[PDB]
């Protein structure tokens, strides 16, 4: 989840 | 002609790729468009952890933090580069950081940000039983 971009 | 958005969504679609080299360029292209947004940086940085190059990551976070002091994966991955440095301390205080930060913004990101905490302090720990 917090290994992706936005 | 793309635009800084276009551009930032075209590097997204070559992360989901796993072009990595690819979607970190075509964020600096977005960055040239527009370099006042940290979310340029923070993708940028994750293309550069996934390529291994974690000093032009460490640099890309300190730019976003320049940008947006609250951001909580530009903490997370710095974090993650100083545990590649092996500067375990530092990780630690941004992974917790980024725990705190996300926690008041109400961001949810499962077990992520724990789960690096405990391989940072056993990364940590193992450093002191490498040693005696
Ligand atoms: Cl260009």
């Amino acid at each position: 989840t917090i290994e992706e971009v936005d | 002609s793309p635009s800084a958005q276009e551009l930032k969504e075209q590097g997204n679609r070559l992360f989901v790729g796993r072009k990595y080299p690819e979607a970190a360029a075509c964020y600096g292209r977005a960055i040239t468009r527009n370099p006042l947004v940290a979310v340029y940086y923070t993708n940028r940085a994750l293309c550069y952890l996934k390529m291994q190059q974690h000093e032009q990551a460490l640099a890309d976070c300190r730019r976003a933090l320049e940008l947006d002091g609250q951001s909580v994966k530009a903490h997370f991955f710095l974090g993650q580069c100083q545990l590649e440095m092996e500067s375990y301390d530092e990780a630690i205080a941004n992974l917790q950081r980024a725990y705190s930060l996300a926690k008041e913004q109400r961001l949810n990101f499962g077990d992520d940000i724990p789960s690096a905490l405990r391989i940072a302090k056993k990364k940590r720990w193992n450093s002191i039983e490498e040693r005696r």
